[PDB]
């Protein structure tokens, strides 16, 4: 998922 | 640790937000959009064939996935939120960001417009109404949540807070550890009760009227949502962001 994306920066 | 808490919190926030109070006062005391002409001006400069409401829908969306990513920072950067498990992290994300969206939104709005593309432009409330349905049916509700919220006076110290406040909430669904989520807002919610108690001690009843602009969010958005698949259902050209998507989908 692109929110998983976004906290795995 | 609590006695940090709130100046943390408030470091998170101007360092991730492009945009907050102070910076959106200045500019509001910018091309001013009012019709389809300086719509089309606006968009001659600050833009790089659709419908002027898909064009505008469009631009809206963008912001919001830009918002949705500095959003994202900020929570990582509030004490214990990466400590929880990544599908916690998820959830509190998914539902909390569009109460936050339009909590900060009040932030660039007046009674007469918004700010828009980073500070460069203000669209008059008005010609929003004035577009065709259902795209002059969306920010009506925001203005006016915008209107009430911004008698409060709260600063940027304030609206860190408020949102760190609504990003930790146990009370989503699907969340794991209930318990411990609960936890950090009490301490957020406590930091932000002292703090509003320092910052404004002329309103000793401002911490209720807060807690209630956090139910008046939730259903802002779920009403908002509703007009979300009005118009990824109905609308073609008006392609749904896939993060946006994501975010809405089961929601
Ligand atoms: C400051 C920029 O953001 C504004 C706030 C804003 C946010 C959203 C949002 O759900 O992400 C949104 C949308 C969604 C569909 C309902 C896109 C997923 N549509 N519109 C919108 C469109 C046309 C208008 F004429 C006015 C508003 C929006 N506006």
């Amino acid at each position: 998922s692109l929110l998983k994306k976004l906290l795995l920066a | 640790d609590l006695k940090s808490l709130a100046k943390r919190i408030y470091e998170a926030y101007l360092k991730n937000f492009n945009m907050n109070k102070v910076k959106a006062r200045v500019i509001l005391s910018p091309f001013v959009i009012h019709d389809m002409e300086t719509l089309c001006m606006a968009e001659k400069t600050l833009v790089a064939n659709k419908e002027a409401e898909v064009r505008i829908f469009h631009c809206c969306q963008c912001t919001s996935v830009e918002t949705v990513t500095e959003l994202t920072e900020f929570a990582k950067a509030i004490p214990g939120f990466a400590n929880l498990d990544l599908n916690d992290q998820v959830t509190l994300l998914k539902y909390g960001v569009y109460e936050a969206i339009f909590a900060m939104l009040s932030s660039v709005m007046n009674k007469d417009g918004m700010l828009v593309a980073y500070g460069n432009g203000f669209i008059t409330r008005e010609f929003l109404k004035s577009l065709r349905k259902p795209f002059c049916d969306i920010m009506e509700p925001k203005f006016d949540f915008a209107m009430k919220f911004n008698a409060l006076e709260l600063d940027d110290s304030d609206i860190s807070l408020f949102v760190a406040a609504i990003i930790c909430c146990g009370d989503r669904p699907g969340l794991l550890n209930v318990g411990h989520i609960e936890k950090m807002q009490e301490g957020i919610v406590h930091v932000l009760r002292l703090h509003l108690q320092s910052n404004h001690p002329d309103d000793i009843f401002l911490f209720p009227k807060l807690l209630q602009k956090m139910a008046d969010l939730r259903q802002l958005v779920t009403e908002h949502a509703q007009l979300v698949q009005i118009i990824k259902k109905t609308e073609s050209d008006a392609a749904l962001h896939p993060l946006l998507q994501e975010i809405y989908r089961d929601m």
